[PDB]
RNA sequence: CCGCACAAGCGGUGGAGCAUGUGGUUUAAUUCGAUGCAACGCGAAGAACCUUACCUGGUCUUGACAUCCACGGAAGUUUUCAGAGAUGAGAAUGUGCCUUCGGGAACCGUGAGACAGGUGCUGCAUGGCUGUCGUCAGCUCGUGUUGUGAAAUGUUGGGUUAAGUCCCGCAACGAGCGCAACCCUUAUCCUUUGUUGCCAGCGGUCCGGCCGGGAACUCAAAGGAGACUGCCAGUGAUAAACUGGAGGAAGGUGGGGAUGACGUCAAGUCAUCAUGGCCCUUACGACCAGGGCUACACACGUGCUACAAUGGCGCAUACAAAGAGAAGCGACCUCGCGAGAGCAAGCGGACCUCAUAAAGUGCGUCGUAGUCCGGAUUGGAGUCUGCAACUCGACUCCAUGAAGUCGGAAUCGCUAGUAAUCGUGGAUCAGAAUGCCACGGUGAAUACGUUCCCGG
RNA sequence: AUGU
RNA sequence: CCGGGCUCAUAACCCGG
């Protein structure tokens, strides 16, 4: 806003869980309100992941984030009065939400004959550091 | 009231012009410490005067309106003036106070009217904000009138701290034709002054002795 | 002895009994698992008696209407803080902390004219 | 369309006019403004001028036409092309 | 596999397959199946010769494909034939029960094309 | 900038309404074709005896009708002689029993309607309009001492282009909803036209609601 | 045994509860015995209008008429108490109705 | 409104008023379920012969002030223009502008 | 310096088919008005006849509609022929009523004029009403004050706000119209009254608040309470104000609505109505049937459903709000594959009916395909409203299965219970909602910042 | 660039 | 050349064919 800057909403813990960053993740994933088809979907794809590789489900999950959140931006601002493609820093909350966006797009291209599917093969490369997740993130370095 | 208690007061103390000033000569009993001295000798008579036309003031009972705006001396002013139940203004001067008080009169009408609502209590039939907000009109109200809501009109003559400090004042009792009765130090023309009272205009001891001098002439001379 | 509570939420509301118990509960003559198919309600509802840790200790009788799932789910857990809170005001302060006992009032705002939706503004048609 | 358990219909001045032309045999075009008149069998070989808002057409009843309704061969519009 | 009429059914579930005959809908599909007494899902193969048989015999009940397409033919002749407004709007290729011709009229005249 | 019709809001607030029955869907749209006719009649006969407003009730299968006007003479007539006519012509159309009662307004400059009546007719007499609105508003703090306002429009003085003038007195203040503002129009009819005029009187403040 | 129930019906919820009072009023002055004066949900109809004579979509505004309820029901109807709550009259806005 | 629309629709609502008897008879008559056929082909030839405007379908209401074709409502007898002026003099009962 | 102005986010439009408006073209006619924003699902909250103002043909001339005079008869009812109808012609019929006993009121017919009649022209002759800048923060007066005057000050300055909101300063002091407040609605609690609403504790029960009973609870609707920077810390010129914290259902205009200052656009409406004035009176008025307003090489605006596995299909099974109803809404039961039909209870409606919410959830199935995707188009066969569904209605069953696989330059909306998505009700209305006005269910992302723009 |  | 976009608009300038 012009006038000022106000805060971030504040998001509530998955009760399974209660890692705030699984809510955004069901979140930034859900679609028209069907928040509980998102969270099977997740928790499927968490689950056929975790149980074939990696030791915890959460940990497993956060370590392939991990492998793919970005340090750096481009998007330009006119800060010199003409639209210069600076590059800044990244919030470790930008940074998050970015990793997150990333993944949860490339599922979408994947193609396999389920999204709980596509979801566990995306993180799966996540996880592996190979996958167009990092590629994103390492283009935006570029 | 004489020489060494106005000099004990600090009533010859002055102000140093940049180099030399002519404007402040009007009194000067020479400089020393890099200030400007007023003549002492000629501070008892006009200052008495100025005191004896007041009492002669008092003796008629004329209104005598006590105004302060330098800071300092406006409690003291007060203080003074309702000694002897007088009017003061303790605040900035509002412009046209004298040739404008055509409409001073309604905001003394409002005052009033607000205070009798408060009498009667019925605020309480307004919404609590409304009447809060009322109280708190009548609180502003309050603070800048009560010291001339008595006065029913045009004040008889005016005392005033500084002609330095309540130079509007002086500029409409010129217009209007209002005798001054007034501190006169350097840096300030006498001639705002109808009855001037040389001697400094800012020495907070110098304030007390010609603000007490002043009450005391009042009564006595309003019980001759 | 008992103790009781009123909730709402949304178009949603609920009254709760509370009386000492192994700890089952039955609203509207079920069983919490049979009435919500969703898994995440069960938690909902049930927080505040884990918060205060008294699952096993409290035996609960509610009944519900109005509104959705989400909103009766949010109801009854207000109700049962209020409830909890009338067993044992001591309580109300991590109650407080935790945000259980603050009402929410968000409510659907209403179609206006000449707006699709609640703000939807038509296509303006670049004129 | 119309019901079956309500029958077809007709206007009855045409019913009239049809039935005294092909007792008399007459076999003149018959003038007549009624469009929603449904065809009946008897009428074969007869032939009506039908008005199609401006003008009654000719127009020679037979058995295959039966069952439809007159301003069905009457067209109410013109046109020939926009270029 | 091949039911009556030159038609190979494919190796689906029985109604899906069975549909592919021109003239046969889902629900003359379910028909032809419980006439026959079959369950609805086996797959077009792995029945024997007789069921496909009484198959055969089901279908011939109804008018056969070659048949629906002439019957319809006729049909669009007469009217053409006959010369009512309703048949003179088929040779002209324009929407033939009520629909507006300013616009919206793309499935039944064709592609656009400029003045 | 279309203004809202002062009357309309503050109804229900501090303003109480014209017409008092209750009816249910079949009486309704038919009660009111009635009431309109009866005003439609009332105002037409009337019309020298400075009437100002007719409230209607239907109590009891009843229609009883009260009439303010400024000087109840007019109306009232000799003995009564004539105000029966009206209860007979008024219980013949309304197809009832009819009740009539005379509230007499006492202060006719402080009417809205009363005010835009006398200078629509002294516009028809080729008055200056001028004139009328400076008497008029004038007269108007004379005897109540609050706020008026008067404006006209139409092609005044028979000038060519019509325009549009207004004269304000004390205070007005609309949006305000406690305000208890008259507000009223009337029309006056010339040999060029039309020339509208409305009316606003501020009276003072009213707390504690219309009860 | 007998027992009357009347059902009201206005505009204005003041004057209503003033009905309410004059019947109650009335009812125990007699000597009834009285069921208290039930509140009945209220229904409201609205109707939206558009404002401008000519074209201007999206421009006009609505109205509502609340219609109130009470409801009174005596369970003593003494002879002397039928006839008298028959003799009550009721200002012109106000809709009664009785039953037994 | 020409005054011509007027009275076309007073006369239909006449004319209609007076045979409502026998055209609801015949159809009666017409939509009988065992009725004889020839009976019910009789009906339905008469029922041609009857007024057009008998019917109750041709008639189209009217603002009662200004008899306007268009904006009608039924529960007051008047058009949007109109309803909206009366009610801002406020002689409509309990009507009052909608905020909810 | 401010605003979903840009930016950061989410979903669309622009390609497909279809609904709807407009331009053009065509026609006997396609009636009229509205064309940057601020015209184009607009007047019209609903054109088969009617409507209807247009076209063709058929008819009337003091008239369809009103007063005034004469004259003749109660009215009215029933029925026959001709004609597409308007109308024309006849039959029986009525044959009455107040009558001061004169007649009159009633109505109906003819004649005579004075007059009727107009959706005919002028929104640049006007009233009334409305849009637009824009819920933008401004617009002015009095007294005083300065300049020889034309005028200025107030209303600028330093802060601070949603704001000419507030404080300080200040030749100004005030005022008025705007701002805010007073109004409705929502969030918590208290009091009052408890049926047709309620069922915690009691008794009985076929287990149905079913009934005895209860007045707790929910709820109903009247009246009260409650939030003010009130409290604390910091900050600030001790100013105002800002930041944080406590308590509380709620915290800093708690959320939404109504409410539109002076004026701008000779903006829109003579077709709601009113009206100056010009124009037509066997016709630019009036009656009737059929036609048109729905045409169709094209262009444009607004919508609706899609191109799919977060999905399609089958089975089972949960949870709403708000409205409407007397020629009305219509259960139950019977009949039909179905739209429906028959019979017929109840309710002017907390009681009865419309009317079982859909997404959801449990099981199975389909395997990435022009498909178990999508449904347009066309054939056959029916139901219902209406005198009457050819032009030109909605709906059901069978069969048929277009284009379409995420859409260029470009462009719109939106800051939280919002966006997106899923259903339910209403008005207009015999019948005819993808439009319009309301109601709830599920329920997000993003905001670095003011540099660009756009506007003010 | 122009534009009643 | 024909159509769509940009503009209160016409030109210049973009996107199809
Ligand atoms: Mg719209
Ligand atoms: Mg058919
Ligand atoms: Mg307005
Ligand atoms: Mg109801
Ligand atoms: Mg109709
Ligand atoms: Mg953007
Ligand atoms: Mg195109
Ligand atoms: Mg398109
Ligand atoms: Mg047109
Ligand atoms: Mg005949
Ligand atoms: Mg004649
Ligand atoms: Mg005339
Ligand atoms: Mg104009
Ligand atoms: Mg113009
Ligand atoms: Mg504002
Ligand atoms: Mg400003
Ligand atoms: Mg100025
Ligand atoms: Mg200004
Ligand atoms: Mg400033
Ligand atoms: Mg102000
Ligand atoms: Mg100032
Ligand atoms: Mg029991
Ligand atoms: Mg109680
Ligand atoms: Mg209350
Ligand atoms: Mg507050
Ligand atoms: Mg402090
Ligand atoms: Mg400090
Ligand atoms: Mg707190
Ligand atoms: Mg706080
Ligand atoms: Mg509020
Ligand atoms: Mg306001
Ligand atoms: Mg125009
Ligand atoms: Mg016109
Ligand atoms: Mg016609
Ligand atoms: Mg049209
Ligand atoms: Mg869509
Ligand atoms: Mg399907
Ligand atoms: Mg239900
Ligand atoms: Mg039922
Ligand atoms: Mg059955
Ligand atoms: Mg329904
Ligand atoms: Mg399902
Ligand atoms: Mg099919
Ligand atoms: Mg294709
Ligand atoms: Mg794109
Ligand atoms: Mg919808
Ligand atoms: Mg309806
Ligand atoms: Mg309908
Ligand atoms: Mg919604
Ligand atoms: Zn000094």
């Amino acid at each position: 806003p012009r006038r000022r800057v106000i805060g971030q909403r504040k998001i509530l813990p998955d009760p399974k869980f209660g890692s705030e960053l699984l809510a955004k993740f069901v979140n930034i994933l859900m679609v028209d309100g069907k928040k509980s088809t998102a969270e099977s979907i997740v928790y499927s794809a968490l689950e056929t992941l975790a149980q074939r590789s990696g030791k915890s489900e959460l940990e497993a999950f956060e370590v392939a984030l991990e492998n793919v959140r970005p340090t750096v931006e481009v998007k330009s601002r006119r800060v010199g009065g003409s639209t210069y493609q600076v590059p800044v820093e990244v919030r470790p909350v930008r940074r998050n939400a970015l990793a997150m966006r990333w993944i949860v797009e490339a599922a979408r291209k994947r193609g396999d004959k389920s999204m709980a599917l596509r979801l566990a093969n995306e993180l799966s490369d996540a996880a592996e550091n190979k996958g167009t997740a990092v590629k994103k993130r390492e283009d935006v370095h570029r | 009231v004489s020489m060494r208690d106005m000099l004990k007061a600090g009533v010859h103390f002055g102000h140093q012009t940049r180099y030399w000033n002519p404007k402040m000569k009007p009194f000067i009993f020479g400089a020393r410490n890099k200030v400007h001295i007023i003549n002492l000798e000629k501070t008892v008579p006009m200052f008495n005067e100025a005191l004896a036309e007041l009492n002669k003031i008092a003796s008629r009972k004329g209104k005598i309106l006590f105004v302060g705006t330098k800071r300092a001396a406006s409690e003291a002013v007060k203080d003074a003036a309702l000694s002897c139940d007088q009017f003061f203004v303790n605040h900035r001067w509002l412009g046209g106070m004298l040739t404008n008080w055509k409409t001073v009169r309604q905001s003394i009408k409002r005052l009033k009217d607000l205070e009798t609502q408060s009498q009667d209590g019925t605020f309480d039939k307004l919404t609590k904000k409304e009447a809060l907000m009322r109280t708190r009109e009548l609180e502003k109200l309050e603070n800048s009138l009560g010291g001339i809501k008595d006065m029913g009109g045009l004040p008889d003559a005016l005392f005033v701290i500084d002609a330095d400090h309540e130079h509007i004042a002086i500029k409409e009792a010129n217009n209007l034709g209002i005798p001054v009765f007034a501190i006169v130090d350097t840096n300030s023309d006498p001639d705002g002054v109808d009855f001037v009272i040389p001697g400094n205009d800012d020495a907070i001891r110098a304030v007390t002795l010609y603000l007490g001098a002043v009450a005391a002439t009042v009564r006595e001379g309003r019980s001759q | 002895n008992q103790y009781y509570g009123t909730g709402r939420r949304k178009s949603s509301a609920a009254r709760v009994f509370i009386k000492p118990g192994n700890g089952k509960i039955v609203i509207n003559q079920r069983s919490l698992e049979q009435y919500f198919g969703r898994e995440t309600a069960r938690m909902v509802v049930r927080q505040p008696l884990e918060l205060v840790d008294m699952v096993e200790k409290l035996d609960l009788y509610i009944t519900v209407k109005g509104g959705g799932i989400s909103g009766q789910a949010g109801a009854i857990r207000h109700g049962i803080t209020r409830a909890l809170m009338e067993y044992d005001e001591s309580l109300r302060s991590e109650l407080r902390k935790a945000g259980f006992v603050t009402r929410d009032a968000r409510q659907v705002e209403r179609k206006k004219v000449g707006l699709r939706k609640a703000r939807r503004r038509p296509q303006f048609s670049k004129r | 369309p119309r019901s079956l358990k309500k029958g077809p219909f007709i206007d009855l001045h045409l019913l009239k006019k049809v039935e005294k032309a092909v007792e008399s045999g007459d076999k003149k075009p018959l003038r007549t403004w009624s469009r929603r008149s449904t065809i009946f069998p008897n009428m074969i070989g007869l032939t009506i001028a039908v008005h199609n808002g401006r003008q009654h057409v000719p127009v020679f009843v037979t058995d295959e036409m039966v069952g439809h309704k007159l301003g069905e061969f009457a067209p109410t519009r013109t046109y020939r092309g926009h270029a | 596999a091949r039911i009556a009429g030159i038609n190979i059914p494919d190796h689906k579930h029985a109604v899906i397959a069975l549909t592919s005959i021109y003239g046969v809908g889902k629900t003359r599909s379910k028909a032809i199946l419980a006439a026959a007494g079959i369950a609805e899902d086996v797959k077009i193969s792995e029945l024997s010769e007789g069921q496909i048989d009484t198959l055969r015999d089901e279908v011939a009940k109804f008018v056969v494909e070659g048949d629906l397409r002439r019957e319809i033919s006729m049909s669009i002749k007469r009217l053409m034939d006959l010369g009512c407004y309703r048949g003179l709007r088929h040779r002209r290729g324009l929407p033939v029960r009520g629909q507006r011709t300013k616009t919206n009229a793309r499935t039944r005249k064709g592609p656009r094309k400029p003045i | 900038g279309q203004k809202v019709h002062p009357n309309g809001i503050r109804l229900g607030i501090v303003k109480p309404w014209n017409s008092t029955w209750f009816a249910n869907t079949k009486e309704f749209a038919d009660n009111l074709d009635s009431d309109f006719k009866v005003r439609q009649y009332l105002t037409k006969e009337l019309a020298k005896a400075s009437v100002s407003r007719i409230v209607i009730e239907r109590p009891a299968k009843s229609i009883r009708v009260t009439i303010h006007t400024a000087r109840p003479g007019i109306v009232i007539g000799k003995k009564g002689e004539d105000v029966e006519k009206l209860r007979k012509v008024v219980a013949d159309i309304a197809g009832v029993p009819a009740q009539i009662n005379i509230a007499e307004v006492r202060k006719p400059e402080l009417d809205a309607k009363l005010v835009a009546d006398s200078i629509t007719s002294q516009l028809e007499r080729r008055v200056m309009f001028r004139r009328a609105m400076k008497r008029a508003v004038q007269n108007a703090m004379r005897l109540g001492a609050k706020g008026i306002k008067v404006e006209v429009s139409g092609r005044l003085g028979g000038a060519e282009i019509a325009r549009t003038e207004w004269y304000r007195e004390g205070r007005v203040p609309l949006h305000t909803l406690r305000a208890d503002i008259d507000y009223n129009t009337s029309e006056a009819h010339t040999t060029y036209g039309v020339i509208g005029v409305k009316v606003w009187i501020f009276k003072g403040e009213i707390l504690g609601g219309m009860a | 045994n007998q027992r009357i129930r009347i059902r009201l019906k206005a505009f204005d919820h003041r004057l209503i509860d003033q009905a309410t009072a004059e019947i109650v009023e009335t009812a125990k002055r007699t000597g009834a015995q009285v069921r208290g004066p039930i509140p009945l949900p209220t229904r409201k109809e609205r109707f939206t209008v558009l404002i401008s004579p000519h074209v201007n979509k999206d421009a006009r505004d609505q109205y509502e008429i609340r219609t109130h309820l009470r409801l009174v029901d005596i369970v003593e109807p003494t002879e002397k108490t039928v006839d008298a709550l028959m003799r009550l009259d009721l200002a012109a806005g106000v809709d009664v109705q009785i039953s037994l | 409104a020409k005054q011509s629309m007027k009275a076309r629709e007073v006369k239909r609502v006449a004319l209609a008023d007076k045979y409502f008897a026998k055209r609801a008879e015949l159809k009666a008559i017409i939509s009988d379920v065992n009725a004889s056929d020839e009976d019910r082909w009789n009906a339905v030839l008469k029922l041609q012969t009857l007024p057009r405007d008998s019917s109750p379908s041709r008639q189209r209401n009217r603002c009662r002030q200004t008899g306007r074709p268009h904006g009608f409502l039924r529960k007051f007898g008047l058009s949007r223009i109109k309803v909206r002026e009366a009610a801002m003099r406020g002689e409509i009962p309990g009507l009052k502008k909608a905020s909810w």
